[PDB]
């Protein structure tokens, strides 16, 4: 999972 | 026979660009947790409040991974490809997540 | 990645109830059909515009047999049911109907 | 088939 924009 | 919404949110549907490593809007939209009785199926349909086209038509599968990112920030991982919702606020945030677990728990 | 319409067109979408014996409504409603590149896919969506709630959300499977009824009553089995759409014109049925026919095509 | 449509 990528961080948050 | 009919779609039948077990919940509903204002979010801004978005895509993580795994190579422009950035997350890229999929064009708020109302995003709408759907279940097909007559077929035992949940799909995440999200459709522009705006001009009312659909920008997403989701079915949550199986082992579908659903993150909670921030308050108002969401993602799920198909297998191939992860998506997220900014919501327009923490409480559509929570009442989404509610649908979303509780249709993976049927999912399974 | 998002969803892309290929048609757009307002029906009464209803259901043959062999049953009852008559066609019974699901519930005018916008019908769409889209497709999905990212997946090669095409779906019949009908949405409530007036509550913006979604009647039909449709997969045109690959052996999918559509009729064209009436001028502007078209219906279609999938193997297990029929559905029917009353259109409001000739017009826009002539429109949803060689989009459906073609969505049809690339489905073979 | 498909029945008689409505009418």
């Amino acid at each position: 999972f990528p961080p948050p924009p | 026979m009919s779609e039948q919404s077990i919940c509903q949110a204002r979010a801004s549907v978005m895509v993580y660009d795994d190579t422009s490593k950035k997350w890229v809007p999929i064009k708020f939209s109302r995003i709408n947790i759907y279940h097909n009785t007559a077929s035992s199926t949940f799909r995440v349909v999200g459709v522009k409040l705006q001009d009312q086209q659909v920008v997403i038509n989701y079915s949550i599968v199986k082992g579908l991974k659903y993150n909670q990112a921030t308050p108002t920030f969401h993602q799920w991982r198909d297998a191939r490809q992860v998506y997220g919702l900014n919501f327009a606020s923490k409480e559509e945030a929570t009442t989404f997540s509610n649908a979303m677990l509780f249709a993976l728990n049927i999912m399974n």
